């Protein structure tokens, strides 16, 4: 949604362009559109969903 | 989210 | 100077004109051909003795 994707070697994160404030990838701050079939440079990774911990909790 | 869980557990 | 790969360098510029960056990656090939195609015409515009 804002900023760019970064990784400290193997753990991916999201941070704003003008500062290094890594955060866990989440659906709220990463709008989803289309499928990962045409974008060049896609990277396989899981996106944490805040609802699942709250589900049945 | 809290009221939603309370309304339907 | 901070290195930024050109793939999403354009993407932020798209965000600067009120366009979601998702369209660019879906249209990366079209934009590249369009940009290069424009470079073809601009060269001939000056070379046309005008
Ligand atoms: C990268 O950051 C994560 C976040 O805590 C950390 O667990 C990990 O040790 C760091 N290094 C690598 C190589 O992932
Ligand atoms: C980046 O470039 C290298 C060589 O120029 C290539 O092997 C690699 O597949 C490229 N990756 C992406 C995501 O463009
Ligand atoms: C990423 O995941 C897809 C489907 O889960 C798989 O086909 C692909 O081989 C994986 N690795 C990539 C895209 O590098």
């Amino acid at each position: 949604r804002e900023g760019v994707f970064v990784s400290n070697g193997t753990h991916w994160f999201v941070t704003q362009r003008n500062f290094y404030e890594p955060q866990i990838i989440t659906t709220d701050n990463t709008f989803v559109s289309g499928n990962c079939d045409v974008v060049i440079g896609i990277v396989n990774n899981t996106v944490y969903d805040p609802l699942q911990p709250e589900l049945d909790s | 989210l809290q009221p939603e869980l309370d309304s339907f557990k | 100077a901070l290195q930024i790969p050109f793939a999403m360098q354009m993407a932020y510029r798209f965000n600067g004109i009120g366009v979601t960056q998702n369209v660019l990656y879906e249209n990366q090939k079209l934009i590249a051909n369009q940009f290069n195609s424009a470079i073809g015409k601009i060269q001939d515009s000056l070379s046309s003795t005008a």
